[PDB]
């Protein structure tokens, strides 16, 4: 919609004119772009409409981003229950739990990795805590994330 | 408390004791410390005093100088601006880039001046430490 | 064990045997023979024949694996590496001739007729198959029943023999042996067979004891494990062989029982001359019968009508009844040139038989040649009614002295659950085939497609309903169609049954109004072809069984279904004096009897038993390899063997189920068993790689390990969702920033050039330096 594509201005430009002011944006960040309008791709997601492992590699216009975050809307989303479903495949004891040894392995090592600073940031963000035995309620945690920064 | 010392300062500097400061005063103590100014430096480090240098008109230049700064709880926060884990620690490659090519891009010499202070130990640049070290 | 009880009962192997050179190629003889390949040449393989040592070419895709004498004589074929026509009729064979006739095939047992008496079945062998597991001890007909039996206590279930096989198999020899195994594990129930199969057997070309009526014994059981009483049901009674007998075959074995002298006291009870060659209904075709002391089996008749608790009177009864039918066929007759109705020629025999049922010999030949408004009858008429009524009577006797014997077995004791044994009639190609061999042959029909039901059609379905894994598998065994062809709404049974309704009907409207229906719209309906036999008689069509091509005669079929005896004489009769005698078409009737016996059977964990003719000649291990071959095809036991090596071997109970694979379809989601009936829904999974299950799925091979790829993925997924979730997080969350770190890094830039530049002026150098 208008007010909608309206949206997508307001970003590009924060965005284009951070990385040089020139009316284009370094296709490294279509990722982030979409990111502040919402929506969670997965890199595996961008790099398929347009995105690049590098700066520098390519900009560009807000002609060609119109589609890339056409792109990006249509690919779907976790819900809470999937996010739920998948964590509990490491809990043997069933009780909701984790350690932060091993959900710092769950970001870090599989799927899409996380790098070691993310994590210590959105712990830190989220402030996630451990108890006495080191645990953590990955329901609470599944939450905040999933709340957002400002809630 | 900024002010007691300025004036046991003073005193230590005008060592002719005559409640004033001249090109003798200011050559006569730095020698008696580490190398002094030549003539054109003391000249030139006193015409920036209207007149005769009282503990009055010293402390005047001296606040003129200290004079459009901010906090030390301002700078540390634009600081934890880039702290997103607030951690209290900056890693080192990060915060000079920012300074190096970013915003109001620094110089090698600015960039060598600011970090031969600097402390960082471990990669991580202390930003804490270093607030207080370049404010109170 | 160096137990002497397994002689004929235990497996007695190694070199020369290259799995690249030998192997199995067909034969016009032995249906297949030993090869040893010599030379390829494209598809033309050369083999050698290891026998007479004779070379020839075979097609490469006629080439059969051979099996490795690791299996020699195995006991279970199901474990061999080949189960193709000839390393199974190769097993068979190789056991066959060493005396071993029961091999099994899976979960089903062999039986190959040894034409010999074994002393496999006595007392000392039955001890050691007591409770013992099919695995534990040799293969063996009691093997079968002891398993039925502990399935049916532990399973707390009805169980159920279906014995089948050609005629002349072993399927009547076995069924009583299962029974006699069973009693053993009473007296009565034993001997009621002697009793039946007088009445209800007959000498024929191919069975010197031929069954022909179909048999369906209960056996039911108490809440201790034991016999608590039984029943028994028949089947369709050759009706027509009590006044007929093609040349060859002989009348029921009671008939000559009756003639031999074996208790001379009741030859005067029943008036009869001890001569069968005597008596025109049942000296048309053979008399004696090598191996049958009809003298000896009259006395053991007579001795299990007593012990089955027969009053003296009661079974003097029966062998009366019997024996006037003897003289029903001895009235002569004449006409009277003039109108011909028809007169008597004489009167002698004509009492005899009045006397015997109790009936006025007057009121009889009256309602006989002038039956009563009245109607007279012809010379023919007559001689033919005469035929309906010694038919009709003994259709009567039979089925009295049934209930008779049910009444002497159902012990009013307590039934628990019971074992079932099916014996029926099987199939027989004759010189000359009419309604008699349809009925037993449409019978015989029908079973074999009840295993092809259970065994291929059946087994998936289970694996889905259980909810396992699975791919399905068309083992291309279905008989719908014969069946169809004869049963169905317009089937040729039908068009007969709408065709005796009417009297104006006649052996060609039937005909032609047959040819009209399935000529061509129905390829198992063939125009008769040409002789494979000789003294072939009359073939009007020819229908294509399971085990043969019948060329069919229908003539007389139209009076053959629709019955037909004076009401005249069934009034006579209906108030005679012996107190015995006063005691819907064919095809409907029997249609249904059938139809419910298979509704019976269905209830049912079911056991088989395969019979199997080694040659068309009667002598005792002897092998006819083409006949053998044969059956092991038109049985399906090769098939019967695949899926037990094949089947589905997993299992999984619902609830770790829904646990495990409900992330692959959660968008259907909204009971374990249903969830996974929509999870394996949603993934729009082949309804052959799996199966049902009441408590647990079955997923076909391989399956399930192709679930835990796709549940890795989503997994993986999901785990990247969230971590996308997790970048997007901290971006937006760094937006404010971008102003605000803008603001923040100017501070800092524009704060440290300050503490920069106060640095280099002089006051404060100097300043800094004075401090201390």
């Amino acid at each position: 919609s208008q007010d909608e594509i309206d949206d997508l201005k307001d970003v590009f430009e924060l965005f284009d004119f951070w990385d040089g002011r020139d009316g284009a944006v370094d296709a490294f960040k279509l990722g982030d772009v979409c990111r502040c309008l919402g929506i969670n791709p997965r890199n595996e997601d961008v790099f398929a409409v347009g995105g690049t492992h590098k700066m520098g590699e390519k900009s560009l216009p807000f002609e060609e981003f119109l589609p890339a975050y056409e792109g990006l809307m249509d690919c779907e989303q976790g819900t809470f229950a999937d996010y739920m479903e998948a964590f509990k495949t490491f809990d043997r004891e069933g009780q909701g739990f984790i350690s932060g040894a091993e959900l710092r392995h769950v970001l870090t090592a599989l799927g899409e990795r996380l790098s070691d600073e993310d994590v210590d940031e959105i712990i830190k963000l989220t402030d996630l805590q451990e108890d006495l035995e080191g645990n953590v309620k990955y329901e609470d945690f599944v939450k905040k994330v999933m709340a957002g920064p400002y809630p | 408390k900024q002010i007691q010392e300025m004036k046991e300062a003073f005193s230590m500097i005008d060592v002719d004791r005559d409640g004033f400061v001249s090109k003798e005063d200011i050559k006569a103590i730095s020698e008696q410390l580490g190398r002094a100014p030549d003539d054109k430096e003391l000249t030139a480090m006193l015409k920036e005093a209207p007149g005769p240098l009282n503990f009055t008109m010293f402390l005047s230049i001296f606040s003129d100088k200290l004079s459009g700064t901010d906090s030390e709880e301002t700078i540390r926060n634009a600081f934890a601006m880039f702290d997103e884990q607030e951690t209290k620690k900056l890693n080192i490659e990060y915060i000079k880039d920012l300074l190096e090519n970013m915003g109001d891009n620094f110089n090698k010499d600015e960039m060598r001046m600011t970090f031969k202070e600097a402390p960082v130990e471990g990669g991580k640049f202390d930003y804490v430490k270093f607030t207080a070290m370049i404010k109170g | 064990f160096s137990d002497p009880d397994f002689q004929y009962l235990a497996v007695d192997q190694t070199a020369a045997f290259d799995g690249k050179k030998n192997c199995w190629v067909p034969d016009e003889k032995e249906g297949f023979a030993s090869a040893e390949i010599q030379s390829s040449k494209g598809d033309e393989i050369t083999v050698k024949i290891v026998a007479d040592s004779s070379t020839r070419t075979v097609k490469k895709d006629d080439i059969q694996s051979m099996n490795p004498p690791k299996f020699e004589k195995l006991e279970d074929m199901a474990n061999m590496t080949y189960l193709n026509e000839a390393s199974v009729l190769y097993n068979l064979r190789s056991r066959y001739t060493s005396g071993l006739i029961y091999t099994y095939s899976g979960l089903f047992c062999i039986a190959v007729n040894p034409y010999r008496r074994l002393p496999i079945y006595t007392d000392s062998v039955i001890a050691k198959y007591r409770g013992k597991r099919k695995t534990e001890i040799p293969p063996h007909l009691f093997s079968v029943a002891d398993n039925a039996y502990q399935n049916m206590v532990t399973d707390r279930e009805n169980q159920s023999c279906l014995i089948t096989g050609e005629s002349g198999a072993g399927k009547t020899e076995n069924t009583k042996k299962v029974i006699m195994y069973l009693a053993k594990v009473e007296d009565q129930i034993i001997q009621a067979n002697p009793v039946l199969e007088a009445y209800g057997n007959a000498k024929t070309t191919r069975n010197n004891n031929s069954s022909r009526f179909g048999k369906f014994i209960r056996i039911h059981f108490g809440p201790t494990g034991k016999i608590a009483g039984a029943d028994i049901e028949t089947y369709l009674l050759e009706k027509s062989r009590v006044t007929y007998q093609q040349s060859a075959e002989r009348n029921y074995h009671i008939f000559y029982q009756i003639c031999s002298n074996a208790i001379p006291e009741l030859n005067d009870v029943m008036l009869v001359t001890p001569d069968s060659g005597l008596y025109s209904f049942i000296n048309q075709g053979c008399l004696t019968v090598d191996n049958i002391d009809d003298v000896e089996e009259f006395k053991l008749c007579d001795e299990a009508f007593d012990i089955l608790g027969f009053t003296k009177e009661e079974k003097q009864s029966m062998f009366k009844c019997t024996a006037s039918i003897l003289h029903m066929g001895e009235m002569k007759f004449k006409q009277r040139p003039r109108e011909e109705q028809a007169e008597s020629d004489g009167t002698a025999e004509a009492e005899k038989v009045a006397f015997l049922c109790g009936i006025n010999a007057g009121d009889l030949l009256k309602a006989l040649l002038k039956p009563k408004v009245t109607k007279g009858q012809n010379m023919n008429q007559v001689v033919n009614s005469v035929g309906a009524l010694a038919k009709s009577l003994y259709d009567r006797m039979f089925n009295w002295l049934v209930r008779r014997v049910n009444k002497t077995l159902d012990t009013k004791a307590k039934r628990n659950y019971y074992i079932g044994v099916l014996d029926i009639a099987g199939f027989e190609i004759f010189d000359f085939n009419s309604f008699e061999q349809l009925c037993i042959n449409y019978t015989n029909e029908r079973l074999q497609q009840f295993f092809n039901h259970h065994m291929f059609i059946l087994e998936q379905e289970e694996y889905k309903k259980e909810g396992i894994a699975w791919e399905f598998i068309d083992f291309g065994m279905d008989l719908q169609m014969c069946i169809d062809l004869i049963e169905k709404p317009m089937g040729i049974l039908s068009i007969l049954e709408e065709e005796c309704m009417f009297p104006k009907a006649d052996d060609k409207s039937f005909q032609d109004k047959l040819y009209q229906n399935h000529m061509g719209k129905n390829r198992m309906f063939t125009k008769p072809g040409k002789p494979t036999r000789p003294n072939q008689g009359p073939a009007h069509f020819e229908l294509h069984h399971y085990a043969g091509n019948v060329p069919y005669s229908i003539t007389g079929w139209l009076e053959k279904n629709k019955d037909p005896i004076n009401e005249n004489v069934v009034a006579l009769l209906g108030a005679s004096k012996e107190p015995l005698v006063a005691e819907q078409t064919i095809s409907a009737v029997h249609r249904e009897s059938l139809n419910k016996l298979m509704k019976n059977l269905y209830s049912t964990h079911p056991h088989f038993v395969r019979c199997i003719i080694p040659n068309e000649l009667k002598q005792p291990g002897l092998v006819d390899a083409e006949l053998v071959l044969h059956q092991l095809q038109c049985n399906g036991v090769l098939e019967g063997i695949r899926i037990c090596r094949k089947g589905f071997p997993s299992r999984l109970i619902y609830s770790e189920f829904k646990q495990r694979y409900s992330i692959l379809a959660p968008n259907a989601i909204p009971d374990g068993k249903t969830v996974s009936e929509k999870i394996l829904a949603g993934l729009q999974m082949d309804p052959a790689e799996y199966r049902l299950g009441t408590t647990k799925v079955f997923f076909k091979a391989g399956v399930l390990g192709n679930l835990e790829e796709m549940r890795d993925e989503r997994l993986s997924k999901i785990i990247s969702m969230f971590q996308a979730h997790i970048r997007g997080y901290l971006i937006r969350k760094a937006y404010k920033k971008l102003q605000d770190q803008r603001i923040g890094l100017s501070v800092i830039q524009r704060n440290i050039r300050k503490w920069l530049v106060l640095r280099n002026w002089q006051w404060w150098k100097l300043y800094s330096k004075v401090k201390p």
